[PDB]
């Protein structure tokens, strides 16, 4: 398994990274008046 | 007017609609009573306590 | 006399509302993008020291990530509820995926009332799971509960009135 | 979560009792400055009486019980005054142990009781060259002052104690020039 | 259905066991600085949503100020429920507490 | 040059009497304040060496004690004469305690109790047994400026304290069963001590601790 | 603060005027400084008319 | 938060516990099985990590509730792990019980009488009965005597709890203060120390082979020593009436021990009385499924203009690939006929199985606690697992719960002013015009608020919006 | 007189020169071991006060007593560190102090209930604080209720 996983992870990593490369992110506002930001990094 | 208010806010809208909990259509209602939050008062008195949301 | 250069990004900022962060639904960090101002641990302690519980509630809940959310009174979860998807003409209701049976399995064990069946978007029918309400929680609680369930951990909120 | 409870004790949030009464005496530090400033309270007697308004409280306070008990204990505490602390009479607990300072006029710390009675004793002069203020009336007012200087049920005394040690210790970040450990290092030890 | 009745009776019974009767009250007859602030805020909230008001407004537009006025005349229909640390409680009416 | 040793024994003896009196038992004041000379007179052979076996004594509860603590038994104090405590001596002592029906035995050893013999300590319920080393009795800790007066409460006094503050037993501040003052007063688990502190702020001030 | 309960608290509990004495020792933290002290020595001088 | 949207229901307590694979499967909105996340047109791959049953994503609507990216709360799905894995959070505790076990009589190797003495004490502590738990130790009057001892200790515990309930001292919900919690924690520590302190089983007298671990959650079993194999067959007549060891073997061992030692475990795993009456199961230490959190908690990020995948998805897809790969090993494994299966093939089949278990267990570890994962492709730096997300820097609790960024506030340099009151603050109009307050409209303020609305957002004192009923 | 080092029993032999009843120490734990918890409590108060007195900082004994009563709440000498904190009934408060997943793991294995009484726990769940204005409930007196 582990040896097959290497090849399979590689091609999935490549595939998944390219998919995301031309994704298009749409603005979502609350009733509040609030844009929702897609970021995974509270860099405070 | 707490009884008036319970009637106009909650009970009246139940009339002639199906209600999932009694498992039928509610035709109407009798003998509304508020349970005093003061457990020490008599079921009699017309002065009662109602806890306010924080 | 010498005039000293500014060394500092002085510029003021104000936020009423504005962009929030995806995970916590709390004000983003920003200025140049309408970020919120932080009330951190020290200011928390100060607010407790005053005895001002509403000021604390205003800052760390109401004006931050306050959220009315559904709970199942029965299993005590805030993650397993959803809106039902109704037939046209009917009204949507709020249901718990944990506490309800797949329709088939429920038949396979008396008559089953109409108000007790609900459906999702895919089309599967369910029986039960109608003991829901709404509670006011900080949004970040949902995130924490979500992360915990990834780790196999379950939070169970006891709600009143039963 | 350590706070003053409605019973005057100091509790943690889980109910655990940390102290039985805040300073042994239930006094708010921020209402304390003038409690033993007797001569300042004797001039200014009349304004203080207006401020504290005893009329509005006669119906709601026990005016006799604590004063009577207080005298009983002043006697036993004096009658066994000079003998060492482990041979002390413990027949009579302090008033504050038995009577709620918020309800019973006269339920007061023994330090305060002493400081006050010493003043009245050593200053009979000021109760003639006064504005018509007699020794009895002044005792009552000072006793009422104590009552109105109590820490309030609900106070986050725990957070406050923390700030009253942490904040002032920022003034010890440096040092001057036995031989003991000082300042912050010691406070950490 | 039979047992919700039972559930209610238990709730109501324990609630009565926690209630300290009026004449056995033992806490301060003074309104606390905390009780005052919350009484004002909460009564102000009710005023902002058309609670019947028990005093003459005399041009006031701040609901907090209206509350303060009501407090001054002792016309605030609120009751403070003080909890002792075991969960038992004393009910004190705003009018009966000495305010300062 | 055992002059010290005798003085130290005389001193430890005083502490024991003081301790037994504080626990509620009938000991005269003159008995506590026994002058150094009288002590050698009563308890030394014509050899200057001190005879521990003569020091051992019985103590009965007082008037007030019987009323406040109805089941307070009689107490026996033993001064072992042997530098170490055999399991032989321990048994003989324990038998004495059980046979003549004492509620408490206090064993004042000189320096060594073999853990073989430490086994026999809870051996005879309902009766209870306590051990003290001599050198740690030279001074009465409860006489110290930093040690406020501890008073043991009766079950009635304790029930009333818990009621007045609506307390569960375990919400009280703790005093360790092996705390030096606990050991002095002979505290059992669950007993509550009232403590009269001197406050810098207040005068006298009563606090309490529960023994757990 | 965004609702009347929080208003009431900020005006009655955490308000500046409620905090004249510190809880550390119970002493003043608010007072005037510099110009105002110098000014006072002058304004309240016997030479002042 | 809006004073005109009151809430009636109130949360009063929270209970901690463990999700069972049965619950998860039932609540799940979709089983996820595809490592691939998007297709060539940027739509969610069905059965993949952005599957629309897990919630609305971008301009698509949620397939479970039908709501869009704004009103859809998200829904959880699950991955099916083809082989049980140790839950890394609990692996240390699992280790303790495993080591403590007797692989022969299936009790703990600690003598039953002692274990029962701990069960008695902990049970008493559920009711806060600290004094009683010490009195329990005061009880004494070879296997006939012991059962009477056990029995009389048992009747003491019952009598004490009964008595405690009749008077004030407890409820059926227990009593739990700090002093109680302290006594409880000591006992459990003492109990665990005594569990691991035994070699020969006090109950059947046999020796079990010793268990050893990794920092990467693998368990090795060291075969028996010479004196010990001798000792074991001497006891052979009475019973008549190194290697990697798979997680499945470990689970079977604990499954039985948990049945036998259930009494004590019932109190070791419950600080309060267990009213629910649920058994304490070994499964709680294992995971047969992984909960896939809702799509809104796993969104991509945009670093300016470029879009980056979600790191938790990168980890989950590695679980997915390994999963498919094991489902294939399992497929070829069944197509072996045992009439061709050697004695040597036994070794190779085991070799392949160990390989599969290890790497699935690694992929799970990597997702939950990157510490317990084997460092990847020497470089890259690890991707944070859930533990690291909660504990990043000061951590979720301190950075986003005990403190928060808030709405309705401002920051500025301060300047002195002798002309305002000592209790005022001089506010610049730039703030005064952006900060609002929600005033409810009434008879007493309709004049004022009329004017504000007329004044608009930009003339002070004005207004920026109106909330309708 | 002042000694570098602590040994009470040795000093108990110098009864001829010193009043043994008034010996005091720097060392809170020594005092605890020899004289008990109340003595140790006092020693903490005095020692903390000695720290501030040297810098002419004035701090009310009311704060000091509380800090010291807290430290001695278990009859022992508990610091404000992990060990002292570990006793707390609130798992959410521990989780927000040091090592979230450890305390969480402990809570789960105890099947703990968070009673939600600590300030930390209530902030976590969005509950009004127990201190101050949250330390009581408000109810409305309503007429015409029968
Ligand atoms: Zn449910
Ligand atoms: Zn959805
Ligand atoms: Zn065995």
């Amino acid at each position: 398994v582990s040896n097959k996983k290497i090849v399979f992870d590689d091609e999935v990593s490549i595939e998944n990274k390219e998919s995301h490369k031309e994704l298009d992110l749409p603005e979502v506002k609350e009733d509040n008046g609030s844009e929702i930001v897609y970021e995974e990094n509270t860099s405070e | 007017n707490p009884l008036q208010g319970v009637m106009k806010q909650h009970l009246n809208p139940l009339v002639m609609k199906y209600n999932n909990k009694v498992g039928g259509v509610v035709l109407g209602y009798e003998g509304l009573k508020i349970l005093d939050a003061d457990p020490l008062s008599k079921e009699d008195t017309s002065e009662k306590l109602i806890k306010i949301t924080p | 006399y010498q005039r000293l250069r500014h060394m500092v990004n002085d510029k003021f900022q104000v936020r009423s509302t504005g962009p929030v962060n995806s995970l916590t639904m709390q004000p983003v960090k920003g200025r140049k993008r309408h970020g919120g101002i932080r009330v951190g641990e020290m200011e928390r302690d100060a607010l407790i020291g005053h005895g001002t519980s509403f000021l604390l509630q205003d800052r760390l809940l109401n004006s931050s990530d306050y959220t009315q959310a559904s709970v199942c009174r029965e299993c005590g979860s805030i993650l397993t509820t959803q809106q039902s998807v109704p037939r046209i003409g009917s009204i949507s209701t709020v249901c718990c995926r944990r506490c309800s049976m797949r329709f088939e399995d429920a038949k396979k064990l008396i008559f089953i009332d109409d108000s007790q069946i609900w459906e999702d978007g895919q089309g599967n029918k369910f029986v039960g799971g109608n003991e829901t309400t709404t509670v006011a929680i900080p949004f970040v609680l949902k995130y924490l509960d979500s992360e915990l369930s990834a780790m196999g951990i379950r939070l169970r909120y006891n709600v009143e009135p039963k | 979560g350590v706070h003053v409870s409605y019973d005057n004790s100091i509790r943690d949030a889980d109910g655990t009792l940390v102290q039985f009464m805040y300073g042994g005496d239930a006094i708010d530090i921020t209402k304390e400055s003038h409690m033993t400033q007797f001569e300042f309270c004797l001039d200014n007697y009349y304004a203080l009486l207006k401020k504290y308004n005893p009329s509005a409280l006669i119906e709601h306070l026990d005016v006799e019980s604590a004063l009577k008990y207080s005298k009983k204990t002043l006697k036993y505490r004096k009658k066994h005054s000079k003998e060492p602390h482990y041979k002390q009479s413990v027949k009579y607990d302090p008033v504050l142990a038995k009577y709620n300072p918020a309800k019973y006029l006269g339920s007061v710390s023994e330090n305060f009781q002493d400081k006050l009675e010493s003043f009245l004793d050593k200053n009979s002069k000021l109760f003639k060259s006064s504005d018509g203020v007699n020794e009895k009336k002044f005792r009552a007012l000072m006793q009422l002052k104590y009552m109105r200087s109590l820490i309030n049920p609900g106070e986050a005394v725990g957070i406050i104690a923390s700030q009253s040690v942490g904040e002032p210790s920022t003034q010890m970040t440096l040092n001057t020039f036995a031989n003991v450990t000082l300042g912050i290092p010691r406070l950490r030890e | 259905p039979e047992d919700f009745q039972q559930h209610e009776q238990i709730r109501r019974k324990t609630l009565k066991e926690k209630a300290i009767p009026k004449d056995q009250r033992a806490t301060t007859p003074y309104m606390t600085k905390y009780e005052r602030a919350r009484i004002l805020g909460t009564r102000a909230l009710q005023i902002s949503m058309n609670a019947p008001v028990f005093v003459d407004l005399e041009g006031e537009t701040d609901p907090l100020r209206i509350a303060m006025k009501e407090l001054a005349e002792k016309k605030i229909p609120l009751v403070i429920r003080r909890y002792l640390p075991d969960g038992s409680f004393e009910d004190w009416s705003v009018e009966e507490l000495i305010v300062d | 040059e055992n002059e010290r040793n005798i003085s130290r024994l005389w001193r430890a003896f005083r502490t024991v009497k003081e301790m037994v009196k504080d626990r509620g038992y009938f000991i005269t004041q003159e008995e506590v304040e026994l002058p150094l000379e009288d002590f050698k007179a009563k308890y030394c052979d014509s050899m200057g060496r001190p005879q521990r076996k003569m020091m051992s004594f019985q103590a009965n509860p007082t008037e007030e004690s019987i009323s406040k603590f109805p089941d307070m038994g009689s107490l026996w104090v033993e001064f072992c004469d042997e530098p170490s405590v055999g399991v032989k001596t321990m048994k003989t002592f324990v038998i004495h305690i059980q046979e003549k029906n004492f509620q408490t035995g206090i064993f004042v050893y000189q320096n060594n109790i073999t853990p073989s013999a430490m086994k026999l300590v809870p051996s005879i319920p309902p009766a209870t047994i306590e051990t003290f080393n001599e050198a740690a009795l030279v001074v009465n800790i409860t006489h110290h400026e930093l040690v406020p007066k501890h008073i043991r409460l009766s079950s009635d006094e304790k029930r009333e304290l818990l009621k007045r503050y609506r307390l569960k037993e375990s919400q009280l501040p703790r005093i360790q069963r092996a705390d030096p003052v606990a050991l002095y007063l002979g505290l059992k688990r669950g007993e509550v001590v009232k403590i009269i502190r001197k406050s810098e702020t207040s005068g006298r001030y009563a606090s309490y601790r529960i023994c757990m | 603060p965004q609702n009347e309960n929080a208003r009431a608290e900020a005006l009655n509990l955490a308000n500046t005027d409620s905090q004249y004495l510190t809880p550390t020792s119970g002493s003043p933290v608010r007072g005037l400084i510099q110009d105002h002290i110098s000014a006072g020595v002058w304004l309240t001088s016997k030479d002042s008319f | 938060m809006d004073i005109s949207k009151p809430v009636g229901s109130e949360i009063t307590s929270v209970d901690f516990g463990i999700l069972t694979a049965k619950e998860i499967r039932n609540l799940s909105a979709k089983q996820i099985t595809n490592p691939t996340v998007l297709d060539n047109l940027g739509h969610p791959v069905s059965g993949g990590l952005y599957d629309l049953a897990l919630g609305a994503f971008l301009r698509n609507l949620c397939s479970t509730c039908g709501l869009d990216e704004k009103f859809c709360p998200g829904h959880q799905g699950h991955i099916e792990l083809p082989v049980p894995c140790y839950n890394p959070l609990f692996f240390n505790q699992l280790y303790i019980y495993l080591r403590a076990s007797c692989l022969f009589c299936h009790h703990f190797r600690l003598k039953s009488v002692e274990v029962h003495r701990y069960a008695c004490k902990l049970r008493l502590l559920q009711y806060g009965l600290i004094d009683e738990s010490y009195k329990l130790d005061e009880i004494t009057l070879s296997s006939t005597l012991l059962n009477e001892l056990k029995s009389k200790r048992s009747e003491y515990v019952d009598m004490a709890i009964a008595k405690a309930l009749s008077d004030g001292r407890t409820t059926e919900r227990g009593s739990f203060t700090a002093t109680v919690n302290d006594e409880r924690k000591k006992l459990v520590h003492e109990f665990h120390k005594k569990l691991l302190s035994r070699g020969k089983c006090d109950n059947c007298g046999m020796f079990s082979p010793k268990f050893r671990k990794d920092g990467f959650t693998k368990i090795f079993e060291t075969a028996l020593n010479e004196k010990q194999i001798t000792n074991n067959r001497v006891k052979g007549f009475i019973r008549q009436d190194s290697t990697y060891i798979l997680s499945t073997e470990v689970k079977n061992i604990l499954d039985t021990v948990f049945r036998k030692e259930q009494c004590v475990l019932q109190y070791v795993f419950h600080s309060r009385p267990n009213l629910s009456r649920k058994l304490v199961k070994a499964d709680s230490f294992f995971m047969d499924v992984l909960v896939v959190p809702p799509t809104r908690f796993r969104l991509p990020s945009k670093l300016g203009e470029e879009v980056h995948e979600n790191s938790q998805n990168q980890l989950l897809s590695k679980v997915l690939t390994t999963s498919l790969l094991i489902r294939d090993l399992n497929d070829d494994l069944s197509k072996l006929q045992k009439d061709k299966v050697s004695l040597e093939d036994r070794r190779v089949i085991f070799s392949r199985l160990m390989n599969a278990f290890v790497t699935i267990q690694n992929d799970v570890n990597a997702f939950i606690d990157s510490t317990k994962a084997q460092g990847r492709t020497s470089g890259k730096v690890p991707i944070p697992g859930v533990k690291q997300a909660l504990e990043k820097k000061e951590g979720l609790f301190r950075k986003h719960m005990m403190g928060k960024r808030v709405n309705y506030a401002a920051r500025s340099v301060i300047s002195p002013d002798p002309n305002i009151e000592t209790n005022e603050i001089g506010v610049p109009p730039v703030f005064a015009v952006k900060l609002t307050y929600p005033e409810p409209v009434t008879a007493y303020n309709i004049a004022e608020l009329r004017q504000a609305v007329i004044n608009g957002p930009d003339k002070w004192p004005g207004a920026t919006q109106i909330q309708n009923e | 007189l002042v000694t570098e080092g602590v040994n009470f029993q040795a000093m108990w032999d110098q009864e001829a020169f010193i009043d043994v009843d008034g010996i005091t120490s720097n060392d809170v734990a020594a005092v605890l071991k020899t004289y008990g918890v109340e003595a140790a409590r006092n020693t903490i108060v005095n020692e903390i006060n000695n720290v501030f007195s040297r810098y002419a900082i004035s701090v009310s004994f009311r704060h000091l007593d509380l800090i010291a009563d807290m430290m001695t709440r278990q009859g022992t000498y508990l610091a404000f560190n992990r060990q002292g904190m570990e006793t707390s009934t609130s798992s959410f408060m521990k989780m927000s102090y040091e090592t979230t997943c450890q305390f969480l793991t402990k809570a789960v294995l105890d099947n703990e209930r968070e009673q939600l009484d600590s300030p930390s726990a209530r902030i976590v769940v969005g509950k009004l604080n127990n201190v101050g204005t949250g330390s009581f409930d408000v109810l409305a007196k309503v007429p015409n209720a029968a």
